RNA sequence: UUUGCUCCACACAAUAUAGAUGGAUACGAAUAAGGCGUCCUUGUGGCGUCGCUGAACCAUAGCAGGCUAGCAACGGUGCACUUGGCGGAAAGGCCUUGGGUGCUUGCUGGCGAAUUGCAAUGUCAUUUUGCGUGGGGAUAAAUCAUUUGUAUACGACUUAGA
RNA sequence: GCAGUCAAGCGUUCAUAGCGACAUUGCUUUUUGAUUCUUCGAUGUCGGCUCUUCCUAUCAUACCGAAGCAGAAUUCGGUAA
RNA sequence: AGAACUGGCGAUGCGGGAUGAACCGAACGUAGAGUUAAGGUGCCGGAAUACACGCUCAUCAGACACCACAAAAGGUGUUAGUUCAUCUAGACAGCCGGACGGUGGCCAUGGAAGUCGGAAUCCGCUAAGGAGUGUGUAACAACUCACCGGCCGAAUGAACUA
RNA sequence: GGCCAGCAUCAGUUUUGGUGGCAGGAUAAAUCCAUAGGAAUGUAGCUUGCCUCGGUAAGUAUUAUAGCCUGUG
């Protein structure tokens, strides 16, 4: 149909600065810097009023507009993960073996060490990416927790974390062991 | 066929010694030439009407201008054209600042979205909407708001010369 | 217009440059391509390695050494493009190959001259904008170039000695500048406007 | 602590919009955006430059920075109106843009003798420029 | 080497020309963005300005560009010297110091041009080679034959021999 | 010969895990025909042996999805020569 | 494989369909100039990287008749339409709150408690509430949905066509 | 006299520009002018509501401190 203009609106809180040259994002909030290339979308951002961006599609087809919205909500995640930060919760589930989750380092680089997972002699390991905190929950049995500015990031850690116990050769409807991402929401409470 | 114009014509079922002044039917015609007008009334007239070109008779055909055409107006046409596989009638809206302009465009718009040639559309009526909130098509209502700017981003300029010195830019 | 024509490759859609540079052999005109490996073709990278894939799989069954050559590198890809669109099996065809060079990068006889562009060629220009694009670099890296790396080191060092170059420039074109500023408002300056100038 | 975003500003298709005919029989004379009919199509009037009423395609027009206050659908002698109260010829023949315009049709327009005598004054200009540069 | 070889300079003979006829005139990146200028609190900063093509910029007057006389200014430019630096991707080029010499159309004079007859590319470029005149430089190998067998149909290979 | 579509039924109940009637759309040229265009001043007529290469409609091996997949075994399917 | 009519090839070059007896165009002495046919005009290749409105992104895209193939059936890919509906007297989505009394209704089911269940979908209060929409439990206790409200603000749903 | 050309004025064929006078149509339709009537993507004005300059929102209001549409001439 090519719409003559589709905009979003960006908010911005009192404590974040979003700085946007051509297409590259940088915003700055109380827990840290967060920055985005989205040079692949042609879409044009306008300050309004240093609480309000508007992120526009001028001509824009059906696919174009629908990347206009999933560039809003990709800003908002990076001032939501500046603001409140971004937590996953996973629990460890196992029939019978139970599965040893550690921290360990290889030349100082954080891996996720899985032990045991259904009985394997196999070490499995995650690393944690820059920006991701790990840790292991007290009061909670068999829960870790990936905590982070960016939500891509602590996501696709939980998501590596998760995939690295897939079980194989087997009837996964029964044998259910894995590490599942659980909860998703903010480091803040109750905001 | 090409740029368009719009004919009246008017044909008559040649007289008899039985009647005398007969009755005497006019149709407006989007054609590009008088003989193709004229082939179109025909068509037409045998499609409605007793009557082929060897028993009528052409009584006049006169092109009608638009009365107005240095103002924008949204157009209502409704077509009735054959697809691959049957006849639809199909209801779209054009803006345009003449009837044949808006027929132009509308025989392009068939062509090019439903592989429709000149000889599968039939033109059932073009109207002028006159009060918008009558228009009932998105791709033309977007165009009748209030104040509406937009701009024109990635600008390609035709260079005249094989090589440029520039690396050129593409602002408006 | 010049004895040499520098064409920059840099997003210039490889055929469409091809076809603006086989007219330009043929007419009799010297064209050397520089940065080859920044040379774009419209569709996505995986479609156009699956191309480049298609074209491997091409060889004389009974010798692969007399089949068709399948040469990795940006300039040479360029260069076959060049060639398809080319008489090369004439003498004419031949003449018009050897007024052409290619290069990876901007080699030292290059670097310190003027390079041109093709806009009928241009990505930027000639694609619809949201369209996706090959790099060439990349392409033949994929398909077994080697000296991506090596050439991308080379640029950055010619692009740091460029800048270098470009800043002393763009000083002596201020001093230029503002001294062709004052004596504006001179006799013969006024008389030059009137002509034109 | 500010949030910076590149305003990125574009001449926009509006109505009191000035554009500059690129082809056709006006071919570089000035016309005001009268109402947009679609993306591509706008209709346009250019009375004091003797640009008739007429709808053009967008493609045939380069949008100048200059606007102007005009209603949608105005008639040939409101745009008129309104165009000589805007200033706009004045505002248009200010810009670098027209007087390169200018410049070139002039250069186009010199006998040989002219050229003669734009080379004399080169010349002459060079000499004066070449010894304030050495001098600073 | 019945004076051989190489380099440079000059001259003379050839030899051709995928095709000179003022100058290939150097940021990088982006293009839903940039360039330049300027300011500061030096940034994804403010302000100003430009584009809408090189239709530019530079160069460009003088017997294919002669011979001369001045003015003005210490500029521009050619040449051969020369100071130092940078350049390895195919550098073989880029920049810079100093003096010397020529030209200078920045401005103002004096002389010359004709008859190539009303046009005729009306010959102005650079590619290789040879020769002669000077200057400078250096003073071997390879193959056959013989020999080895890590080789081998023959060639080839791999060894040895003042 | 191989592969689709529909889905009445089978599959304890459940059309489609796996199947699938009545119909119907195709593909292939490893069947056999049909034809008689080439060859009757001659293209050496079975099979095997040997050897290379190609195809994929994959038997195995790699990695996977599905199940009337608890395990084991198996079945259906995908990328794959 | 066999007939009808015509036009062809055979017997025929020429321009076009890359190529080809038959197709398209056009039939032919030797030349010059002009204009065209069919077919083309990014480059090969003579001729607009012409103008204009749309459509299409293909991890097997498509690209001019004869002709060098593809079908049924499918796809919230994307486009344009047909018809029927909901909707500022607030449409669909999401979130939040409730979602009854009689009544755990009767019948029974081993155990049913609005819901394994069987008939009626009973009255009242109703904005709404179905002897309930489903889940859960041996049953329960309990949830949950339809449903109704609050928010939200203008569009939405379905079946079809190509 | 032979060979190869240049220009001018013509003739035959043709190609490509500049410019003049007429004819027709709805004696183009438009624009423009005048007049009558309208509503809106509602201009001025006016009322209610905000408050950061002072502007904005909702109504009413058919030319006013913009205009437009239609008919007629
Ligand atoms: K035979
Ligand atoms: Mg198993
Ligand atoms: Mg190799
Ligand atoms: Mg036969
Ligand atoms: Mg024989
Ligand atoms: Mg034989
Ligand atoms: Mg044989
Ligand atoms: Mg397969
Ligand atoms: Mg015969
Ligand atoms: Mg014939
Ligand atoms: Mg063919
Ligand atoms: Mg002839
Ligand atoms: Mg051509
Ligand atoms: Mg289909
Ligand atoms: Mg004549």
């Amino acid at each position: 149909m090519k719409y003559i203009q589709t905009e979003q609106q960006i908010e911005v809180p009192e404590g974040v600065t979003v700085s946007i040259k051509s297409r590259i994002v940088k915003v700055v909030g109380p827990r840290g810097t967060l920055t985005k290339n989205l040079k692949h979308i042609d879409v044009t951002f306008t300050k309004v009023n240093n609480q309000l961006i508007k992120v526009a599609v001028h001509n824009g087809g059906r696919k174009h507009v629908a990347a206009l919205r999933t560039v809003k909500s990709l800003v908002d995640n990076m001032i939501t993960g500046v603001t409140k930060g971004y937590k996953y919760k996973m629990r460890y589930v196992y029939a019978h073996f139970p599965i040893n989750v550690n921290i360990v380092e290889k030349d100082g680089a954080k891996f996720i060490e899985v032990r045991n997972f259904l009985g394997d002699k196999k070490i499995r390991n995650v690393p944690v990416r820059d920006g991701v905190t790990i840790e292991f929950s007290t009061n909670v049995k068999d829960e870790i927790v990936l905590s982070g500015n960016s939500v891509e990031d602590v996501s696709q850690n939980a998501a590596d974390l998760q995939q690295i116990c897939r079980v194989r050769n087997k009837d996964i409807r029964k044998f259910l062991d894995g590490i599942y991402v659980s909860h998703k929401g903010f480091i803040t409470e109750d905001l | 066929m090409a740029h368009f114009k719009e004919y009246q014509v008017i044909g008559r079922r040649l007289p008899t010694e039985s009647v005398p002044e007969p009755k005497l039917f006019r149709m407006r015609i989007f054609a590009s030439n008088e003989v193709i007008a004229k082939s179109r009334y025909w068509y037409f007239l045998q499609k409605l009407h007793k009557v082929k070109k060897a028993s009528g008779e052409i009584v006049s055909i006169n092109q009608i201008n638009e009365a107005h055409p240095t103002k924008v107006k949204n157009f209502g046409v409704w077509v009735r054209y054959d697809s691959r596989s049957g006849t639809h009638n199909m209801y779209k809206e054009i803006r345009d600042v003449s009837r044949v302009a808006a027929v132009e465009t509308l025989y392009q718009d068939m062509a090019a979205r439903h592989r429709a040639r000149f000889r599968s559309i039939h033109i059932l009526k073009v109207a002028e909407i006159e009060k918008t909130a009558d228009v009932k098509r998105q791709y033309v209502k977007q165009f009748l708001t209030k104040d509406l700017k937009f701009p024109l981003p990635h600008r390609v300029q035709k260079s005249t010369k094989t090589f440029s010195y520039k690396r050129p830019s593409t602002f408006y | 217009v010049e004895p040499v024509v520098v064409i920059d490759g840099k997003g210039h859609l490889v055929g469409r440059l091809a076809s603006v540079v086989a007219k330009q052999l043929l007419n009799g005109q010297k064209i050397v391509v520089v940065r080859a490996e920044e040379l774009n073709i419209s569709g996505e990278f995986f479609r156009n390695k699956l191309k480049y894939h298609d074209f491997l799989r091409k060889a004389t069954a009974f010798n692969k050494t007399r089949g068709p050559f399948h040469f990795r590198a940006p300039s040479r890809i360029f260069y076959k493009a060049l060639r398809g669109m080319v008489s090369h099996k004439t003498a004419r065809g031949k003449a018009a190959l050897e007024r052409l060079k290619v290069f990876e990068g901007i080699p030292p006889p290059y670097d310190k001259k003027k390079r041109v562009v093709v806009p009928q060629a241009l990505r930027v220009l000639r694609l619809k904008p949201g369209r996706k694009y090959t790099t060439l670099g990349k392409l033949s890296t994929s398909v077994g170039w080697k000296y991506e790396d090596v050439v991308a080191k080379l640029e950055a060092k010619r692009k740091v000695s460029s800048a270098e170059y470009y800043a002393k420039k763009r000083a002596f074109t201020k001093k230029v500048a503002s001294a062709n500023a004052t004596a504006a408002e001179s006799d013969v300056a006024k008389q030059l406007a009137a002509l034109g100038y | 602590t500010d949030s910076i975003v590149k305003a990125s500003n574009w001449r926009l298709v509006e109505v009191g919009r000035v554009v500059l005919i690129k082809k056709g029989q006006s071919a570089g004379k000035l016309a005001a955006i009268v109402e947009i009919i679609d993306q591509k199509k706008v209709l346009i009037d250019g009375p004091k430059a003797g640009v008739p009423r007429q709808a053009i395609n967008l493609g045939q027009v380069v949008l100048t920075p200059l606007t102007f206050a005009l209603p949608r659908g105005a008639r040939t002698a409101t745009v008129s109106k309104k165009w000589a109260a805007a200033a706009v010829c004045e505002k248009w023949a200010a810009s670098s843009w027209a007087k390169k315009i200018a410049q070139r049709e002039r250069r186009a327009a010199l006998t040989d003798f002219e050229r003669f005598q734009v080379m004399v004054l080169r010349k002459q200009k060079r000499y004066t420029v070449k010894k304030a540069l050495a001098k600073a």
